[PDB]
Protein backbone atom coordinates (compact mmCIF):
# COMPACT_ATOMS: atom_id res chain seq x y z
CA UNK A 1 0.00 0.00 0.00
CA UNK A 2 0.79 3.82 -0.22
CA UNK A 3 3.11 4.25 2.64
CA UNK A 4 5.04 7.43 3.89
CA UNK A 5 7.99 7.44 7.26
CA UNK A 6 9.23 10.15 8.54
CA UNK A 7 12.85 10.53 10.07
CA UNK A 8 15.41 12.59 11.31
CA UNK A 9 13.60 14.22 13.71
CA UNK A 10 15.56 14.23 16.94
CA UNK A 11 16.23 16.58 19.95
CA UNK A 12 18.16 19.42 18.85
CA UNK A 13 18.40 23.33 20.47
CA UNK A 14 17.33 26.55 19.16
CA UNK A 15 19.04 28.74 17.00
CA UNK A 16 20.92 25.77 14.82
CA UNK A 17 18.92 23.72 12.05
CA UNK A 18 17.32 20.59 11.00
CA UNK A 19 17.06 17.92 8.20
CA UNK A 20 13.48 16.16 8.31
CA UNK A 21 13.19 13.66 5.48
CA UNK A 22 10.16 11.90 4.43
CA UNK A 23 10.39 8.45 2.46
CA UNK A 24 7.30 7.57 -0.08
CA UNK A 25 6.39 4.25 -1.41
CA UNK A 26 3.61 2.16 -3.40
CA UNK A 27 2.59 4.88 -5.68
CA UNK A 28 4.70 7.50 -7.92
CA UNK A 29 6.28 10.12 -5.56
CA UNK A 30 7.26 12.07 -9.22
CA UNK A 31 4.44 14.44 -8.83
CA UNK A 32 3.20 14.35 -5.58
CA UNK A 33 3.00 17.77 -3.67
CA UNK A 34 3.23 16.47 -0.24
CA UNK A 35 2.43 18.40 3.10
CA UNK A 36 4.46 18.64 6.27
CA UNK A 37 1.85 19.62 9.45
CA UNK A 38 3.23 19.28 12.99
CA UNK A 39 1.85 18.87 16.52
CA UNK A 40 3.00 20.49 19.80
CA UNK A 41 2.19 19.35 23.10
CA UNK A 42 -0.97 20.40 24.48
CA UNK A 43 -2.10 21.76 20.57
CA UNK A 44 -3.88 20.77 17.75
CA UNK A 45 -2.40 20.15 14.40
CA UNK A 46 -0.47 23.33 12.79
CA UNK A 47 0.32 23.15 9.08
CA UNK A 48 4.06 23.55 8.67
CA UNK A 49 4.07 23.71 4.92
CA UNK A 50 3.54 22.92 1.65
CA UNK A 51 5.46 22.02 -1.89
CA UNK A 52 3.30 21.74 -5.71
CA UNK A 53 3.75 18.28 -7.74
CA UNK A 54 6.78 20.21 -9.77
CA UNK A 55 8.86 22.15 -7.30
CA UNK A 56 7.83 25.27 -8.86
CA UNK A 57 6.04 27.12 -5.89
CA UNK A 58 5.58 26.26 -2.52
CA UNK A 59 4.28 27.85 0.88
CA UNK A 60 4.85 28.17 4.25
CA UNK A 61 2.71 29.30 7.24
CA UNK A 62 3.95 33.02 8.86
CA UNK A 63 4.68 32.01 11.63
CA UNK A 64 6.99 29.28 10.60
CA UNK A 65 7.65 31.13 7.06
CA UNK A 66 11.66 31.62 6.87
CA UNK A 67 12.61 29.41 9.18
CA UNK A 68 11.53 26.35 7.37
CA UNK A 69 12.20 25.30 3.59
CA UNK A 70 10.77 23.05 1.89
CA UNK A 71 12.31 20.73 -0.98
CA UNK A 72 11.42 17.48 -3.25
CA UNK A 73 13.87 14.41 -4.46
CA UNK A 74 11.42 12.40 -7.68
CA UNK A 75 14.79 10.51 -8.47
CA UNK A 76 14.72 9.40 -4.13
CA UNK A 77 10.73 9.30 -4.06
CA UNK A 78 11.55 11.64 -1.41
CA UNK A 79 10.57 15.02 0.26
CA UNK A 80 13.06 17.51 2.40
CA UNK A 81 12.31 20.05 4.85
CA UNK A 82 15.86 22.29 6.11
CA UNK A 83 14.93 24.65 9.12
CA UNK A 84 16.87 27.39 10.22
CA UNK A 85 16.86 29.60 13.22
CA UNK A 86 15.01 27.06 15.65
CA UNK A 87 12.60 28.14 18.31
CA UNK A 88 11.25 26.45 21.49
CA UNK A 89 7.86 26.59 20.44
CA UNK A 90 8.87 24.35 17.28
CA UNK A 91 8.73 21.60 19.76
CA UNK A 92 6.21 19.24 17.81
CA UNK A 93 5.91 15.95 15.96
CA UNK A 94 5.78 16.24 12.92
CA UNK A 95 3.40 14.27 9.74
CA UNK A 96 4.27 14.46 6.38
CA UNK A 97 0.81 13.82 4.86
CA UNK A 98 -0.35 13.41 0.57
CA UNK A 99 -2.40 15.33 -1.59
CA UNK A 100 -5.65 14.07 -2.42
CA UNK A 101 -4.89 10.99 -4.58
CA UNK A 102 -3.57 10.90 -7.76
CA UNK A 103 -5.96 13.17 -10.12
CA UNK A 104 -8.65 15.60 -9.07
CA UNK A 105 -11.94 14.09 -9.88
CA UNK A 106 -15.07 15.51 -11.33
CA UNK A 107 -18.52 14.07 -12.52
CA UNK A 108 -16.95 10.87 -12.41
CA UNK A 109 -13.88 12.15 -14.73
CA UNK A 110 -10.19 12.48 -13.29
CA UNK A 111 -8.04 14.41 -14.68
CA UNK A 112 -4.43 14.59 -14.46
CA UNK A 113 -1.53 17.29 -14.75
CA UNK A 114 0.56 17.85 -17.37
CA UNK A 115 2.61 15.25 -18.67
CA UNK A 116 0.01 12.76 -16.80
CA UNK A 117 1.10 14.36 -13.28
CA UNK A 118 -0.42 13.24 -10.29
CA UNK A 119 -2.01 16.75 -8.73
CA UNK A 120 -4.39 18.03 -6.66
CA UNK A 121 -4.85 20.70 -4.04
CA UNK A 122 -7.33 19.40 -1.57
CA UNK A 123 -7.61 17.58 1.56
CA UNK A 124 -4.66 15.29 2.75
CA UNK A 125 -5.44 12.00 2.37
CA UNK A 126 -2.57 10.00 3.73
CA UNK A 127 -1.05 10.77 6.64
CA UNK A 128 3.24 9.00 7.64
CA UNK A 129 4.49 7.65 10.57
CA UNK A 130 5.72 10.86 11.59
CA UNK B 1 -10.90 11.43 -53.96
CA UNK B 2 -7.46 10.89 -53.76
CA UNK B 3 -7.31 13.27 -50.73
CA UNK B 4 -10.51 11.91 -49.31
CA UNK B 5 -8.65 8.11 -49.32
CA UNK B 6 -5.31 9.82 -47.81
CA UNK B 7 -7.94 11.13 -45.37
CA UNK B 8 -9.60 8.16 -43.80
CA UNK B 9 -6.84 6.83 -42.33
CA UNK B 10 -6.43 9.72 -40.22
CA UNK B 11 -7.50 9.52 -36.30
CA UNK B 12 -10.40 11.94 -35.88
CA UNK B 13 -9.98 15.49 -33.68
CA UNK B 14 -13.49 15.99 -32.76
CA UNK B 15 -12.99 15.69 -28.61
CA UNK B 16 -10.38 18.52 -29.40
CA UNK B 17 -13.30 20.86 -29.45
CA UNK B 18 -13.35 21.54 -26.13
CA UNK B 19 -13.37 25.11 -24.37
CA UNK B 20 -9.37 25.87 -23.69
CA UNK B 21 -6.93 27.90 -21.90
CA UNK B 22 -4.12 29.73 -23.56
CA UNK B 23 -1.12 32.19 -22.55
CA UNK B 24 -0.46 34.81 -25.51
CA UNK B 25 3.12 36.31 -23.84
CA UNK B 26 5.29 33.22 -23.31
CA UNK B 27 9.38 32.82 -22.31
CA UNK B 28 10.87 33.30 -25.42
CA UNK B 29 13.19 36.06 -25.84
CA UNK B 30 11.93 37.77 -29.63
CA UNK B 31 8.18 38.97 -30.00
CA UNK B 32 8.73 42.23 -31.96
CA UNK B 33 11.16 41.63 -35.17
CA UNK B 34 12.61 44.15 -37.14
CA UNK B 35 9.85 44.29 -39.69
CA UNK B 36 6.04 45.54 -38.74
CA UNK B 37 3.40 45.13 -41.37
CA UNK B 38 0.64 44.71 -38.74
CA UNK B 39 1.78 41.61 -38.19
CA UNK B 40 4.22 41.73 -34.70
CA UNK B 41 1.17 42.02 -32.66
CA UNK B 42 -0.66 39.72 -33.92
CA UNK B 43 1.82 37.10 -33.67
CA UNK B 44 -0.21 34.08 -33.38
CA UNK B 45 2.26 32.33 -31.24
CA UNK B 46 0.10 31.25 -27.99
CA UNK B 47 1.22 28.19 -25.97
CA UNK B 48 -2.20 26.40 -24.34
CA UNK B 49 -3.31 23.70 -21.90
CA UNK B 50 -6.64 21.64 -22.79
CA UNK B 51 -8.00 18.45 -21.40
CA UNK B 52 -7.69 15.40 -23.39
CA UNK B 53 -9.20 11.74 -22.69
C1 LIG C 1 2.62 36.86 -19.46
O1 LIG C 1 2.51 38.16 -18.89
C2 LIG C 1 1.86 38.19 -17.61
C3 LIG C 1 1.70 39.65 -17.24
O2 LIG C 1 2.88 40.18 -16.65
C4 LIG C 1 2.69 37.39 -16.61
O3 LIG C 1 2.03 37.34 -15.35
C5 LIG C 1 2.46 38.15 -14.21
O4 LIG C 1 2.02 39.51 -14.31
C6 LIG C 1 2.18 40.25 -13.09
C7 LIG C 1 1.58 41.62 -13.33
O5 LIG C 1 1.48 42.36 -12.13
C8 LIG C 1 3.66 40.32 -12.71
O6 LIG C 1 3.77 40.99 -11.46
C9 LIG C 1 5.04 41.61 -11.16
O7 LIG C 1 5.82 40.79 -10.31
C10 LIG C 1 7.11 41.35 -9.99
C11 LIG C 1 7.91 40.30 -9.22
O8 LIG C 1 7.38 40.19 -7.90
C12 LIG C 1 8.11 39.19 -7.16
O9 LIG C 1 9.49 39.48 -7.07
C13 LIG C 1 9.85 40.65 -6.29
C14 LIG C 1 11.37 40.75 -6.30
O10 LIG C 1 11.78 41.08 -7.62
C15 LIG C 1 9.27 40.53 -4.87
O11 LIG C 1 9.53 41.72 -4.15
C16 LIG C 1 7.76 40.31 -4.99
O12 LIG C 1 7.12 40.37 -3.71
C17 LIG C 1 7.48 39.02 -5.78
O13 LIG C 1 8.11 37.86 -5.13
C18 LIG C 1 7.90 37.51 -3.74
O14 LIG C 1 8.77 36.39 -3.50
C19 LIG C 1 8.78 35.91 -2.15
C20 LIG C 1 9.83 34.83 -2.07
O15 LIG C 1 9.60 33.82 -3.05
C21 LIG C 1 7.38 35.41 -1.79
O16 LIG C 1 7.39 34.95 -0.44
C22 LIG C 1 6.55 33.79 -0.21
O17 LIG C 1 6.06 33.79 1.11
C23 LIG C 1 5.19 32.68 1.41
C24 LIG C 1 4.70 32.92 2.84
O18 LIG C 1 4.01 34.15 2.94
C25 LIG C 1 5.88 31.33 1.19
O19 LIG C 1 6.86 31.11 2.18
C26 LIG C 1 6.51 31.28 -0.21
O20 LIG C 1 7.28 30.09 -0.29
C27 LIG C 1 7.38 32.52 -0.41
O21 LIG C 1 7.94 32.42 -1.71
C28 LIG C 1 6.39 36.55 -1.96
O22 LIG C 1 5.06 36.08 -1.70
C29 LIG C 1 6.45 37.12 -3.37
N1 LIG C 1 5.55 38.26 -3.50
C30 LIG C 1 4.25 38.14 -3.75
C31 LIG C 1 3.48 39.43 -3.84
O23 LIG C 1 3.71 37.05 -3.89
C32 LIG C 1 6.88 42.65 -9.21
O24 LIG C 1 8.14 43.23 -8.88
C33 LIG C 1 6.06 43.62 -10.06
O25 LIG C 1 5.82 44.82 -9.34
C34 LIG C 1 4.76 42.98 -10.53
O26 LIG C 1 3.93 42.84 -9.38
C35 LIG C 1 4.24 38.91 -12.61
O27 LIG C 1 5.65 38.97 -12.40
C36 LIG C 1 3.96 38.13 -13.89
N2 LIG C 1 4.45 36.77 -13.78
C37 LIG C 1 5.72 36.42 -14.03
C38 LIG C 1 6.05 34.97 -13.86
O28 LIG C 1 6.57 37.24 -14.37
C39 LIG C 1 2.86 35.96 -17.13
O29 LIG C 1 3.71 35.23 -16.26
C40 LIG C 1 3.45 35.97 -18.54
N3 LIG C 1 3.50 34.61 -19.06
C41 LIG C 1 4.50 33.76 -18.80
C42 LIG C 1 4.39 32.41 -19.43
O30 LIG C 1 5.45 34.07 -18.09
C1 LIG D 1 2.94 28.61 -21.19
O1 LIG D 1 4.30 28.35 -20.81
C2 LIG D 1 4.62 28.64 -19.44
C3 LIG D 1 6.10 28.37 -19.28
O2 LIG D 1 6.39 27.00 -19.51
C4 LIG D 1 7.81 26.81 -19.71
O3 LIG D 1 8.25 27.36 -20.91
C5 LIG D 1 7.75 26.74 -22.11
C6 LIG D 1 8.35 27.50 -23.28
C7 LIG D 1 8.06 25.24 -22.14
O4 LIG D 1 9.46 25.05 -22.28
C8 LIG D 1 7.57 24.58 -20.85
O5 LIG D 1 8.02 23.23 -20.86
C9 LIG D 1 8.13 25.31 -19.63
O6 LIG D 1 7.66 24.71 -18.43
C10 LIG D 1 3.75 27.79 -18.53
O7 LIG D 1 4.03 28.06 -17.16
C11 LIG D 1 4.84 27.22 -16.27
O8 LIG D 1 6.13 27.81 -16.05
C12 LIG D 1 6.87 27.19 -14.99
C13 LIG D 1 8.15 27.98 -14.83
O9 LIG D 1 8.45 28.20 -13.46
C14 LIG D 1 7.12 25.72 -15.31
O10 LIG D 1 7.79 25.13 -14.19
C15 LIG D 1 8.54 23.92 -14.44
O11 LIG D 1 7.91 22.81 -13.84
C16 LIG D 1 8.60 21.57 -14.05
C17 LIG D 1 7.72 20.43 -13.54
O12 LIG D 1 7.18 20.77 -12.23
C18 LIG D 1 9.96 21.67 -13.35
O13 LIG D 1 10.68 20.45 -13.50
C19 LIG D 1 10.77 22.83 -13.96
O14 LIG D 1 12.02 22.96 -13.30
C20 LIG D 1 9.97 24.14 -13.91
O15 LIG D 1 9.95 24.55 -12.55
C21 LIG D 1 5.81 25.00 -15.59
O16 LIG D 1 6.05 23.67 -16.03
C22 LIG D 1 5.01 25.74 -16.65
N1 LIG D 1 3.71 25.11 -16.85
C23 LIG D 1 3.46 24.23 -17.82
C24 LIG D 1 2.06 23.69 -17.88
O17 LIG D 1 4.32 23.87 -18.63
C25 LIG D 1 2.29 28.09 -18.82
O18 LIG D 1 1.45 27.28 -18.01
C26 LIG D 1 1.99 27.82 -20.30
N2 LIG D 1 0.60 28.14 -20.60
C27 LIG D 1 -0.41 27.29 -20.42
C28 LIG D 1 -1.77 27.79 -20.80
O19 LIG D 1 -0.23 26.16 -19.98
C1 LIG E 1 17.86 37.82 -25.92
O1 LIG E 1 19.05 37.59 -26.67
C2 LIG E 1 20.06 38.59 -26.46
C3 LIG E 1 21.20 38.25 -27.39
O2 LIG E 1 20.75 38.02 -28.72
C4 LIG E 1 20.47 38.62 -24.99
O3 LIG E 1 21.41 39.67 -24.79
C5 LIG E 1 19.25 38.83 -24.11
O4 LIG E 1 19.62 38.73 -22.74
C6 LIG E 1 18.18 37.80 -24.43
N1 LIG E 1 16.98 38.04 -23.63
C7 LIG E 1 16.24 37.06 -23.10
C8 LIG E 1 15.04 37.50 -22.31
O5 LIG E 1 16.51 35.87 -23.26
C1 LIG F 1 6.49 50.11 -39.27
O1 LIG F 1 5.48 51.09 -38.98
C2 LIG F 1 5.83 52.42 -39.41
C3 LIG F 1 4.71 53.32 -38.95
O2 LIG F 1 3.63 52.58 -38.40
C4 LIG F 1 6.03 52.44 -40.92
O3 LIG F 1 6.45 53.74 -41.32
C5 LIG F 1 7.08 51.41 -41.32
O4 LIG F 1 7.18 51.35 -42.74
C6 LIG F 1 6.72 50.04 -40.77
N1 LIG F 1 7.75 49.06 -41.09
C7 LIG F 1 7.81 48.42 -42.26
C8 LIG F 1 8.95 47.45 -42.42
O5 LIG F 1 6.99 48.60 -43.15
Amino acid sequence: QEQLVESGGGVVQPGGSLRLSCLASGFTFHKYGMHWVRQAPGKGLEWVALISDDGMRKYHSDSMWGRVTISRDNSKNTLYLQFSSLKVEDTAMFFCAREAGGPIWHDDVKYYDFNDGYYNYHYMDVWGKG
Amino acid sequence: SLWDQSLKPCVQLTPLCVTLDCSYNITNNITNSITNSSVNMREEIKNCSFNMT
